[PDB]
This record gives structure tokens, sequence and C-alpha cells, in this order.
């Protein structure tokens, strides 16, 4: 069986840039390496096959290179319609294997998130569960660390995050982190805080409230 | 013109089977190799297996061997993928793809197979409002938590569609209960609070849920 | 005399034969082929056969397109449909060997362990096409536009694996001491129709 290691998993670029994506196979695949592009909710599309052959109608901005175990997909004069996810595929022998994918996203100046915390509503508490929400609004880059602290105790395993796709207007991201506790566990503590770490912030930012005081 | 049309979305219970299809047109499937590729929510592409309709040979990735069967029907230009002993990890979009030899040159638009034991359920909609209306900032965030529904999706609007700017409605997350949950937030002028009413309108068609939730501190 | 009809080309690995209707009754046929340059050339003269091997002409340029025509002539002690003037003929469909000749059924030439792999070698079938003076193998003609696809499986499990090569060699992994079966298929990826040969006979080592 052949393993494909694709890198980087993510890359930031601006219109006009030249970017390079790499796939390394665990053994010589004799150029049976192809590349695909895929946009949100769309099926993949063939870009390059047999390592360097450009598929019918695919823009010349896409080129591929390599033999043996190492291959590259290069995108030149990067255009807006080129921000998407790319995958390589080894299919000279089964089992066929795809690389892990590379998402090419839009670079822009750093933007610190505006942070907000929301306590569980009385309505929800009355049903026996408390959801506490922390919002990181319009930031860049994507990388952010959100930690939940209950009475200064770091939380773990009881929260979920969701991140939006890069804003079409300002290229920023927004993210939510939801802490879920039974009403019982929620009522045995007082301070609920959200700590945000992000490149645009000189020091971690914290938002919190005290149970019942809203 | 070459096209691959996948059968519709399907919901299945854990442990059961599902059989999806792909209708080919604009070429003879016996001239190619037809494959199936899956993509779990937010994950990459993964090869499941394929079939050569000229001779009936089917190839399957070792991880699926035993519970996947790929067949073709040349008289109807249709290829099928049947998957059994369905489990959560099987929830994904499945694509039909044509292998020309050097490339998966044509792909279908994908069929979503949802494997879950959950029953149709409308969401509870809770307000997301700051502890206190206070704020010394000229901008404030408000929102609605749309929790515990199945299946996807729900749609959210603000003020019946009059408020669209500054809204972020987040991708839903699957909770361990097997029910989805999502938040929708919006930033508005702090000077508008307590005078301008802000309500989220939540629509969940499967459960006929249509809720308007006013949000305020 | 009855003009010839159903002129069809039968071609495999460039060996090309024009066939037609009908079996002759008091008539013979003369076949002509032209390199679409117009200039015709009679190849089968006054024959009672209803086929004509034109391999010698098409293999002079497999990418060129060819046109053929079959002439009907009175035969034996008989009259003459007309005034022994303009015979009844008929042109054939066009034919471009490279793009339309069928791919013959491949043959696996051998199996041999090489390092930790099994080298499966496909016979590089020679064709009647000739460059400079050498009979070109099917690989020579198509170059990389030809892929051989191997199918192999343990007879016990029937679990299939597949591999591809654009040379005549495969290097694959097989479990040691197990009986495997192999079959190879030829394919011209650039074609949209008739792109696949039939499979070589299943060979179970």
């Amino acid at each position: 069986d052949i393993q494909m290691t694709q890198s980087p998993s993510s890359l930031s670029a601006s219109v006009g840039d030249r970017v390079t994506i790499t796939c390394k196979a665990s053994q010589d695949i004799k150029s049976f390496l192809s590349w695909y592009q895929q946009k949100p909710e769309k099926a993949p599309k063939s870009l390059i096959y047999y390592a360097t052959s450009l598929a019918d109608g695919v823009p010349s901005r896409f080129s591929g290179s390599g033999s043996g175990t190492d291959y590259t997909l290069t995108i030149s004069s990067l255009q807006p319609e080129d921000f998407a996810t790319y995958y390589c595929l080894q299919h000279g022998e089964s089992p066929y294997t795809f690389g892990g994918g590379t998402k090419v996203e839009i670079k822009r100046t750093v933007a610190a998130p505006s942070v907000f915390i929301f306590p569980p509503s009385d309505e929800q508490l009355k049903s026996g569960t408390a959801s506490v929400v922390c919002l990181l609004n319009n930031f860049y880059p994507r990388e952010a660390k959100v930690q939940w602290k209950v009475d200064n105790a770091l939380q773990s395993g009881n929260s979920q995050e969701s991140v939006t796709e890069q804003d079409s207007k300002d290229s920023t991201y927004s993210l939510s982190s939801t802490l879920t506790l039974s009403k019982a566990d929620y009522e045995k503590h007082k301070v609920y805080a959200c700590e945000v770490t992000h490149q645009g912030l000189s020091s971690p930012v914290t938002k919190s409230f005290n149970r019942g005081e809203c | 013109q070459v096209q691959l049309l996948e059968s519709g979305a399907v919901l299945a219970r854990p442990g059961t089977s599902v059989k999806i299809s792909c209708k080919a047109s604009g070429f003879n499937i016996k001239d190619y190799y037809m494959h199936w590729v899956k993509q779990r929510p937010g994950q990459g592409l993964e090869w499941i297996g394929g079939n050569d309709p000229a001779n009936g040979h089917s190839m399957y990735d070792p991880k699926f061997q035993g519970r996947v069967t790929i067949t073709a029907d040349t008289s109807t230009s249709t290829v099928f993928m049947e998957l059994s002993s369905l489990r959560s990890e099987d929830t994904a979009v499945y694509y039909c793809a044509r292998d020309s030899g050097y490339a998966m040159d044509y792909w279908g638009q994908g069929t979503l197979v949802t494997v879950s034991s959950a029953s149709t359920k409308g969401p509870s909609v809770f307000p997301l409002a700051p502890c206190s209306r206070s704020t010394s900032e000229s901008t404030a965030a408000l929102g609605c938590l749309v929790k515990d529904y199945f299946p996807e999706p729900v749609t959210v609007s603000w003020n019946s569609g009059a408020l669209t700017s500054g809204v972020h409605t987040f991708p839903a997350v699957l909770q361990s209960s097997g029910l989805y949950s999502l938040s929708s937030v919006v930033t508005v002028p702090s000077s508008s609070l307590g005078t301008k009413t802000y309500t989220c309108n939540v629509d969940h068609k499967p459960s006929n849920t249509k809720v308007d939730k006013r949000v305020e501190s | 005399t009855v003009a010839a009809y159903n002129l069809t080309w039968k071609s495999t690995n460039f060996k090309t034969i024009l066939e037609w209707e009908p079996k002759p009754v008091n008539q013979v046929y003369t076949v002509q082929i032209s390199t679409k340059s117009g200039d015709w050339k009679s190849k089968c003269f006054y024959t009672t056969d209803t086929e004509c091997d034109l391999t010698d002409e098409i293999v002079k340029d497999v990418k060129q397109t060819y046109l053929a025509r079959v002439f009907s002539y009175p035969a034996g002690n008989v009259e003459s449909t007309g005034s022994a003037g303009e015979p009844l003929y008929e042109n054939s469909p066009e034919f471009t060997p490279y793009l339309e000749t069928n791919l013959g059924q491949p043959t696996i030439q051998s199996f041999e362990q090489v390092g930790t792999k099994v080298n499966v070698t496909v016979e590089d079938e020679r064709t009647l096409v000739r460059r400079n003076n050498t009979f070109l193998s099917l690989r020579d003609v198509f170059g990389k536009d030809l892929i051989y696809t191997l199918y192999y499986w343990k007879s016990s499990s029937s679990g299939k694996k597949t591999a591809k090569t654009n040379t005549n060699e495969f290097l694959i992994d097989v479990d040691k001491g197990e009986n495997y079966c192999f079959s190879v298929q030829a394919v011209i990826p650039s074609r949209t129709v008739n792109r696949k040969s039939t499979d070589s006979p299943v060979e179970c080592m």
C-alpha cells in the first residue's frame, strides 16, 4: 500500500502570488499522480494528471512537476477563483490514495478578534442544561486559542467550536466556542470566563460573568 | 457531453445498509473504470473502491472490504455502491468518479449519506445576550443559540430578513447526543439597544419549526 | 451487377480489412483505397471475395485518414448491366487507423520475483506497422497513450487489486505462498470510445 503525505495542510496567499503544494509518496509511483481542486460543497475537479499534464481547459496558472516519490502542484498568478482546497491522488495501483489536502486561503493584515461571552438563558437553565457561548468576531489569521475557565479551573472535553469560512468582504474569520454543562454542574460554580489567545492580541483577552448576576 | 448523476441524499440507521447509485451518460461505462470516493464533514477525500464494468472486477480499500459492494449495470449505465453495517463514521458525501486511466476526469456532484439513530426534532432557540445592556463600546453582539435539532439544516434570519449586515451564522456542530446545534450572531450599534428590537427567525423544515426569538439583555 | 453495400472496416492492432456486401452473383469486385489525398489505388482486383486486406496501405501512415471504394464488374459468360462503361462502385466510411483500430487482446509473458515484488511482464506484441524497416510493437506506435491495466487476486479470497503501467512491466506485491490469478487489459486513455481491449485469459500461477 502507498502512503501520500501532502503539505502544507494550509497556506496563505495573495492574488498574483505563486504557491507550491507538495505530495510525497511512500514509494516511487512512476508519475501516476494527479491533482484536484475542490471548492465548498462542490465535487472535486481534475487539474493535472500523470504528474505534469494539464487537463483539458484547466488554466495555465496550474502546473505540476515531479517523478519518483516527490511531486508538486504550483499555482502562478494566483487568482480569486483559485482559493480552494487541493488534493493529490496516487492511482497507479490500488488501494488508491489521496493526500490529506491543502487549503489555500486569503492573506490579509492581522486583525484581532472582538470577543464576547454569553451566559446560558433562564429559559435554557429551566430545562436542565446550561450553554455558555464565547464569540471571536472578525479576526485574522484563523489560528486562535479559546480556553474555558470555570472558577479559574481550565475546562476540557466539554466545549465545541465552529468557525465560519473566510468572509467574502473582509477576509476575516469568526468563531464560536460553546461550553455545555448540566444545570447541576453549572450551579456549583460562579465565575465563567473565556480566555482568547490570538496573534492580534498583545496578551490573552478574557471575558466572563458571574452565575446568576445577569 | 459526459455526466455522472448521483442518487439522492439518504438517512440510515446504524447497523443497516444503504445502496446509492450513479447514472452515467455521454459515454459507455464499460469503456472506463468507475470509482467511489467519500468525504466526511470537514475532512478530505478517501477512496472507497471502484469497478471495471467491462469485466465486473471490483476493487475495495482494505478498510472497507467486507462491507462494501460496488456493482455496475451496463444496460442502464448505472454504477452502485452498497455499504452495510453502517456506522457514524459512514456519514459523508459519496462521489461517483470516472477513471480514464491517468485521471479521475469526471465526478458526480455527490450524495450525502447520513447515518444516525436520532429522530426528527425541532430546535430549542435561546437568546444570546450580554449579561448587562451596559457596554461602553459603540458596538454590541447579540445572537441566538439554535440547539438540539435533527436533521440538518436550519435557516436563520434576523428581523425577518431586514438585518443581514454583520450577521455570522455558524456551521452546525454534531453533539455527542447525535443532535446538531448552531449559533447565529450579529453586531449592531450599541445606541440601538433597548429601542431597536432584534429577533432571530429560525426555520427547521423537517420538524415544521418556525420560531421567532426576541433577543435583549 | 449489384453495387456493393455495407462497406465496413475490420481492424485490430492495425491489421485492416474492408468488408462489404453482397456475396457476388455473376460479378467480381475491384477495391481501391486513397490516402484522402484523392489519388486512388486499386488493391484487390476482380475478386469474388467480399473483403480486402488493406493493411499494406494504412500502415504507411496510421494517423492519416483513409478512403476506400469497391467496384462491381460483370463476371462469367453473361451480358453487361450497361454498355461496359462506368461500373457500379461505392465508397467506404472514413478510417483513421490510430484512432479506430481495435486494441488486440494482451498476453502476459511472464511472472518473476524481483526483490520483494513480482514483476509481471506483458508481451510487447509486434504489429505490421513499420518505421524505417523495423516492425513496430504496439508500444512503439502509441507511446504513452497506451496503458496496460493489471487485475490480480488470490484465487482463495477473490479480493481484487489493480495496477497500471505505460511500459510493458508491472512490479506488484503479492502475499508469499498463495495462488494468485492475473489478467491484463489494454487501454488508450485519450480515446472516448473503443478505448479498451478485451482481457487477457486469466492466468492463475
